């Protein structure tokens, strides 16, 4: 329609254009040149006197006596339906699985408004992960934002696409329940290259997962405002259908520390004075509105959970995004160096992580009674294990009473069984049959903190009830 | 299994995609058959009295020279100038006083502007 | 099976067909609803 | 550990102030821009 | 009002043109939506406006409309049994006229317009009135709310309505000047209200908890922190101050907190009981709620709003308690506004300001003779969570260095099923001194020593670790098994406290005072015994062990007899052994 | 432009045995080399060009020292080509851009090495890209925006440069190529953090888009142990996708030799905190002899000459036959103490000296070698009984 | 300073065991001095007269109270005299730079009146690049006889190798020779510590037909020999010293007569051969079985003697 051809400046990822007040704050522009190729821009600033446009991708072909500016959209928003289930998009929308657009239903602002915090309830049902270590000891409730820190060299990935795959609720353990609940896998990546990209392609198509699921993929190529923009699309798509359609979505977002040094970069293009260590002032607001919309609200049976993953830095919890990350999420779940260059996988943790909203989720009526107290005599046992571990390379094993010796067994036991689980896909009785074959290895009446009734009812069965077929 | 069911409703969703861009193509020839028939005048009229109100200090008047004098009603009520050039047809653009600032009315352009809204309407209408 | 597969890709191509004959019911309708919407 | 423990402090003071002086240049040079094109044009 | 014309928009920070007249840190509306801003610079015939809300769809040339008033909240009847938000915005009626999204630009007032009050006048024409006195009074739930004049009005009475029903917008008193008197005023958040005098911290704040109350107690108007470790039931020891202390009213504030623990603490109040009628605990609190995705600005004045609201019920001449929870929070809302504006930060990142606006915070706690001449108190129990439990983050450090009192919370005791799980040796508390003569005239006259002997035996008892870690308890003579054993038995009946039973949650001083005096008398009569030559483990199967355990969970007005019982088995259980 | 990406299968075969073994890199993948200056990061690269088994070999000099190109020059020309057998200097492309040259170049040479190394790709070759160091383009870059009056970030570096560097990297590997063919791109490229800091901007953003990553120790170098890799700090993405490859062409139970040989080095790593603390003295039998066994490892399997004239080039079954002995002679010293025999007395048995030395052994020569060492293996603890 | 005039009074080429041209031609110096303290000058001074070789040198002296913006100047002048005469006149001319520290000091000085974009610690961005210009005029041209070598000196602040000055000249260089203040304490002289230093071209020039076949081989078990009796040193520190097998002691004791007579030399003019025989005697001492970096055939030429047989 009307374009604007008064370009006055170009310079990096900015160009200023004159007379062109009509343009309204964070509105998404075209640029046109010589060559009739079209670039996406955003708008930055806007004066009396000029506006300012930060481009999209790159400058090369520009001029001044031939570019022209046109209006695309006040505010960025997105098209959304119930038929973008088995669909890929680019990170802005842009489809690239080869099938026609979709035809919206609505058109969303990307961008979220704030839950009410007196329309929000407390969050009380689990979803079944299929990885023991986290459905036992680390259960993650319905509406938790639970993330997922690693390192460098370890697999993320894989168990990114192992939960996306084996994800589910278990409507018959609540009570009786509905057989039919509605649920979806919203998964965004943000700065992944071409392996990656290829890998989780084939993951969700190999074994039909694709079908439930809706993935926005950025690659590390692509610009970085449409990686700022990626978890804001993927929320919204989630935020619709949980809370119009009652699903229960499953956002995963596959890595924080790439859209944390985007928006460093964002930030620096706009000549802003960082903050602590370089990241920008406002770092905590920014992950906080990405973080905070998920949840359970009164009156409305869909959901939405998250799980953020992002490697640190270099493995130090008290660099800026692992810290600001604790402060929003509720706990954490942390991979370890030594367990993945042991063979283990998934090199789960238990000791350093921890889930806040777990003792909610678990009891009767909903998993099995004695869940907590299993979970935590496991949680002591390993400690013992380890710590008798690190004494007996001193002083030697025949030093060791018999107990500390049965304690290195179990030790070495639930390292082998109950974390390196490998691909294979347990329910929760699996995992809870595991852990008491695990601690039957035990002696009766040093767990301490299992009552007696549940003792009785599943104590005495052995290894081999898994070791058959682990 | 599931598989047969995916490739249904992938042959589902590629027809329904012929049939959009199908409907396209004849709305673009239908579209591209009125310059050639005595109803051009008045859109491209009413066209171009939109354009002029789009910019309220618009300046002159421009479009390929066949319309031009169709436009001259409007450039003395108006009060504007009007010089021919070899833009695209079916519509009419106009350059603001400064000489910055420039609008475009060509009905390919509402065309694209509009489908994105017009194809869930039409969804339901094919089916 | 092979057969299953066969069923079904017959299965999707003949109904392909009938929605697109469907769809060429209504093409002309279509067509000038767009154009009476593009229109001014 | 106090040593150790006392040479992690001096580290981090001696980060901190750098960091400190990094901060203190960038504004001055986005005070040098913003004066030039406020003033020159 | 000064109206003008948006110029430029860059992220929040907004530039308006013919705004000459605008008054620094006035509150402003910015575009056609009228979101709300704070004027932060003024320039010629410019002003520098900076939004709350996001300005994404603005455009230039919108108009800007000056309130000329800075942030200020609304003080009357209809605050209690509310939830606001760090603005003063009522969340409910948002809610209804909303849906469960919080849109932009909402207009809501915080007092409710509507509802009908019944007037009770208590002057006549004629009457001199001076900044602080009662026109009225309308009754709130179970309080008596008193319409007080604002503190900066003086006139003389020139008509008074009578007695009936009216909103909070009636003029109720007109004065000779034609100033009109409302059942409610507005007032600054960030300027302290007038009393007249500041009292000395002689009554103590009875929060009900053996422990707080004794060992390291809080004067009424007097400052605490508080930590916040996970699983260590903060929560529970908030809500029992809530339900339990001798606070008139409680004040919740909740400047960053997480989304579900907004959820839980938003749910679990409305199920409260108020002990003193029976009824909600909820019709004697006011709540402030933040979420982290809020914005900022409201995280950063939810303090002040809260310590505000605190000091109108106080000049109401009430005691009110008011709880801060995670000021950690509050302080990186702090850092990013400042960073906002481009200042040198100072230490770790945080501007070099941070520690005066602590100290204005807890400042304004104290107990005052109020404008009315009445007496009121305000008592501040604000919450640090630390990054990782580190005291030497500077927030810690700066709250450390004005509160009186720091009960330090502890995770390892809860993981012990020690309940309150607070660490005696680290918490410390700077109020005894100035308390002693009140105790010696309101317990008794011994109380002071006996409180000092507890905490004897509790350091010799701590004294002791380092054998007992190297050595194995059992090997320990008789002098330091008894020391040892009468540790253990202090910790169980006296320090623990079970806020979920019936009669335990709440315990009184001579409670506390009787439990002690038992307690003593028994490790004497076993100290003597022991010189004697008996053994130790006759004495640790004595009858007198299960009546001191029982002492907890007695009724308070049966508790004499059962102490004066116990008292005379003492002697009668030592006499009997040689 | 290219037809369609394919995903990597296909073992790039440097020939030292800690990369091609431990963290191996694909066809089509991405490595990268950092190291403070000494580390061995140029010496590395040069045997990468002489000894790797690409087609065509691309060689960048961006910003370092020119006698490096005098070197290159003079001697490759006299090398013989791996698998044409001609000259080796008939498959190599240089671009020289040394520290006193303009420094406006270092960006453009970058450039102009990927560009015709995708050129050489598309003609159906697998090519080799070596970047002598991206740090120098990072500085120039630097340097331009001071010129430019720009607002800096972090080290005073523009924002874009992670931009950059994830678009030069991402100009990797196997494709179908427009006219149907079948080529790839390898490109490694070391890093010269400032001061050997790794949380240098430049190494972090480097961190995020490669698959394989190889850190170099000072502490290693000093010693003069080479290749000088921090095998706590290096990882590689690509080992589970070779390991059909792996058991077709080397053995079928070479991954569990190889899951083995870690196990062990990170036993001995979780071990070594313990002897910093208390000694190897302290230990127990079995402990000092898994210290003992990562010692060898470290010594006679990890440890490579680049100049020696055997020890320069290292096949996948010589590596192969060098662990087998390894763990074949673990499993027999474990099996002894387990019966009282002394680890004092094993440390001096004549079978050490042949196992650290099999290292010189010829290509051709070492079957029949190998065969003798593992006979003997099993005579030395035979014979004790 | 004591180190460069040494080494500038001693330095020589041996003919005869590469078997070129038999020549003895001197070397020529070119001395650049920024700012520079007048007891060092005149240490230097009196050296060159001492020596006789102020006939063969020319001299381009800033003092520490000249100015200060004079210092960017000398290096470039200096090395185009040098570069002039090696590939003009054919002379082997070797370069020594007194400080490039307040060569840097200069250019930080000018970076910053500029207002230019610091790198670490201030100094100027474009501080490699204009120190690459300087250290890069050094070298051989084929189809010329002449040569120049770069012996540059340059203070680490708080002996820190991270400053910024010693890390990029490091990373342009092509080795470096560091001296250690332990070393310094314990009177031995000349203080080199052999760890950190490094030599870039060392394989170049030797080995069989340039100085002899075993030269690389007893380098680098030297090279370990010592890294294992400094690790030894550490851990005594903790466990004590009685407590050591006897393998340990006897790497303690290489560390120490290592310490004491291959480093420790003096004022005196050690040729190769001697050299090589000091470094087999201190070899001598380990068990033949502990030397795997040496081949068996040099083992069995040369290990056995011992040290007594030089001194004492
Ligand atoms: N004073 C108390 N009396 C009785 N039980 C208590 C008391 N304090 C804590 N508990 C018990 O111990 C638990 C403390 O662990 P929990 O994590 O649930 O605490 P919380 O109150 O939610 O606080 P936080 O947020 O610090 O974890 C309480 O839930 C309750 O079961
Ligand atoms: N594999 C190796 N074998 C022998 N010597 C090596 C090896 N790797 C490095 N070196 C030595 O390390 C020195 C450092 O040189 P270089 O490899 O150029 O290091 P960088 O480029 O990391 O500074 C080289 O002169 C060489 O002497």
């Amino acid at each position: 329609k009307k374009e604007y051809t008064g370009i006055t400046y170009i310079s990096g990822p900015l160009l200023f254009v004159e007379n062109a007040k009509d343009l309204a704050y964070g509105a998404i522009v075209d640029i046109k040149d010589g060559t009739g190729r079209v670039r996406g821009g955003q708008v930055i600033e806007v004066s009396e006197e000029y506006a300012v446009i930060q481009v999209f991708e790159e400058t090369t072909g520009l001029d001044l006596a031939t570019t022209s500016v046109s209006l695309v959209e006040d505010v960025a928003r997105l098209g959304v339906s119930k038929e973008m289930l088995g669909r890929r998009f680019n990170g802005i929308g842009k489809p690239i699985d080869g099938l026609p657009p979709i035809t919206p239903e609505k058109r969303l602002p990307i961008t979220g408004l704030p839950l009410n915090p007196v329309a929000r309830r407390k969050p009380e049902q689990f979803i079944q992960t299929g990885i023991s270590t986290i459905d036992v000891m680390n259960t993650l409730v319905r509406g938790q934002k639970l993330p997922i820190f690693s390192g460098s060299g370890l697999p993320a990935n894989e168990i990114a696409a192992q939960i996306a795959r084996q994800a589910t609720v278990r409507p018959d353990l609540s009570g009786e329940g509905e057989k039919e609940e509605p649920f979806a896998v919203v998964f965004a990546a943000m700065g992944i290259t071409q392996r990656e990209l290829s890998y989780f392609i084939q993951e969700f198509e190999r074994t039909g997962a694709l079908s439930r699921s809706v993935l926005f993929l950025n690659k590390a190529d692509d610009p970085t405002i449409e990686r700022i923009l990626t978890p804001r699309m993927a929320l919204t798509v989630a935020e619709y259908l949980a809370f119009e359609h009652d699903y229960h979505v499953l956002v995963i977002l596959t890595d924080m520390t790439n859209y944390c040094e985007a928006l460093r970069e964002i930030g620096a293009a706009r000549e802003e004075i960082p903050g602590r260590r370089g990241y920008p002032g406002y770092m905590y607001t920014d992950l906080a509105t990405i973080y905070e919309r998920a949840g359970v609200v009164e009156g409305k049976k869909g959901s939405v959970t998250q799980i953020p993953i992002l490697s640190m830095p270099d493995d130090d919890r008290t660099h800026p995004i692992p810290d600001l990350t604790g402060y929003i999420t509720e706990g954490q779940i942390q991979l370890s160096r030594e367990l993945h260059r042991k063979g283990i996988y998934p090199p789960i943790d238990p000791l350093p992580s921890l889930s806040r909203l777990m003792n909610n989720g678990v009891g009767k009526g909903k998993t099995r009674e004695d869940h907590k107290q299993v979970s935590d005599q496991l949680y002591s046992a390993y400690a013992n294990g380890v710590d008798i571990r690190k004494l007996v390379a001193i002083i030697g094993e025949d030093a060791l009473t018999e107990n500390d010796r049965r304690y290195l067994q179990f030790a070495d036991a639930f390292e082998r069984f109950f974390i390196n689980q490998g691909q294979q896909n347990r329910s929760i009785e699996e995992s809870l049959q595991i852990a008491w074959a695990l601690l039957s290895m035990l002696p009766q009446g040093e767990l301490k903190r299992i009552s007696k009734d549940h003792i009785g009812k599943y104590y005495g069965q052995k290894l081999e009830e898994i070791w058959g077929a682990p | 299994e599931s598989a047969g069911e995916l490739l249904v409703a992938t042959a589902r969703t590629q027809a329904r995609g012929e049939v959009l861009e199908e409907v396209r193509r004849r709305v673009r020839e239908a579209l591209e058959a009125l310059p050639q028939k005595p109803e051009w005048p008045e859109v491209v009229r009413k066209l171009a009295l939109e354009a002029l109100e789009a910019l309220p200090g618009a300046k002159a008047l421009v479009a390929n020279p066949e319309d031009l004098p169709h436009l001259e009603a409007l450039a003395r009520e108006r009060g504007v100038e009007l010089q021919a050039e070899p833009a695209l047809r079916l519509g009419v653009r106009a350059v603001g006083a400064e000489g910055k600032t420039q609008v475009e009315n060509s009905l390919l352009a509402r065309l694209d502007r509009a489908w994105d809204a017009l194809s869930s309407k039409v969804a339901q209408a094919l089916w | 099976t092979e057969a299953l597969l066969a069923r079904y890709r017959e299965r999707a191509e003949a109904e392909a067909k009938a929605v697109r004959e469907k769809a060429m019911a209504r093409l002309d309708e279509a067509v000038a609803l767009v154009l009476k919407e593009v229109l001014p | 550990i106090p040593g150790i423990r006392a040479q992690i402090r001096f580290i981090q003071q001696v980060l901190e102030q750098r960091e400190r002086e990094d901060t203190f240049r960038l504004k001055r040079i986005k005070g040098k821009i913003e004066a030039r094109e406020a003033e020159e044009e | 009002m000064i109206q003008g014309v948006i110029q430029k928009i860059a992220g929040p920070a907004v530039i308006a043109k013919g705004m000459l007249g605008a008054r620094m840190y006035d509150i402003c509306k910015v575009g056609e939506e009228g979101l709300v801003g704070e004027i932060i610079r003024l320039d010629g015939d410019t002003a520098f406006v900076q939004v709350y809300e996001d300005t994404s769809g603005l455009k230039v040339g919108e108009p800007v409309v000056s309130t000329g008033l800075p942030l200020a909240v609304e003080l009357g009847p209809g605050m209690l049994n509310g939830i606001y938000d760090g603005i003063q915005r009522p969340l409910e009626r948002i809610r209804e006229k909303t849906g469960i999204y919080i849109t932009r630009g909402v207009v809501v007032h915080a007092l409710d317009r509507e509802k009908k009050w019944a007037w009770t006048p208590m002057v006549k024409p004629g009457d001199e009135v001076r900044g602080g006195m009662v026109l009225g009074t309308v009754p709130e739930f179970g309080f008596t709310h008193k319409i007080l004049v604002p503190p900066d009005v003086r006139g003389r009475v020139k008509e008074v309505k009578p007695a009936g029903e009216y909103t909070v917008e009636e003029p109720v008193v007109v004065l000779e000047d034609g100033t009109e008197l409302k059942m409610y005023h507005t007032w600054p958040v960030r300027r302290a209200r007038p009393v007249q005098r500041k009292l000395d911290p002689n009554t103590p704040f009875l929060t009900g908890m053996r422990i707080l109350d004794v060992l390291f107690p809080v004067a009424m108007g007097g400052t605490a922190a508080i930590p916040g470790p996970f699983g260590a039931g903060k929560s529970v020891t908030q809500q029992s101050l809530a339900k339990w202390s001798n606070a008139d009213v409680v004040v919740y504030v909740g400047c960053g907190e997480r989304g579900n623990e907004m959820t839980d603490v938003l749910v679990e109040f409305p199920e409260l009981t108020d002990p003193k009628t029976g009824g909600p605990l909820m019709h004697r609190t006011v709540l402030i709620a933040n979420t982290s995705n809020m914005p900022v600005a409201a995280r950063e004045a939810s303090i002040y709003v809260g310590v505000t609201i605190a000091e109108y019920f106080r000049d109401q001449g009430f005691s009110v308690a008011l709880m801060a929870d995670s000021t950690s929070r509050w302080a990186e809302a702090l850092r990013e506004i400042s960073s906002r504006l481009e200042e040198m930060p100072a230490e770790e990142g945080y501007p070099p300001y941070l520690a005066a606006r602590l100290a204005a915070f807890y400042e304004r706690a104290g107990k005052v003779i109020t404008l009315g001449g009445e007496e009121g108190a305000v008592t501040i129990v604000g919450a640090v969570s630390p990054p990782g439990g580190d005291m030497s983050e500077p927030v810690t450090q700066s709250t450390l260095r004005i509160v009186g009192a720091f009960w330090r919370l502890d995770a390892s005791l809860a993981f012990r099923r020690h309940f309150p799980a607070i660490n005696w040796n680290g918490s410390y508390s700077l109020f005894t001194s100035a308390l002693d003569p009140w105790y010696r005239e309101n317990v008794a006259e011994d109380y002071p020593e006996l409180r000092d002997a507890i905490s004897e035996l509790l350091q010799r008892e701590a004294g002791l670790q380092e054998i007992v870690q190297l050595v194995g308890p059992d090997a320990l003579q008789d002098a330091e098994r008894l020391v040892i054993e009468v540790g253990r038995i202090i910790r169980e009946d006296f320090l623990q406290q079970n806020a979920y039973h019936e009669v335990d949650a709440y315990c009184s001083m001579k409670k506390a005072y009787g439990i002690m005096k038992m307690i003593l008398a028994f490790y004497k009569e076993a100290e003597a015994a022991i010189k004697r030559g008996v053994s130790i483990d006759e004495i640790l199967q004595l009858p007198v062990l299960e009546r001191i355990g029982r002492a907890r969970y007695v009724s308070e007005e049966e508790f004499p007899a059962y102490f004066e019982e116990a008292m005379k088995e003492i002697q009668g259980a030592f006499k009997a052994l040689a």
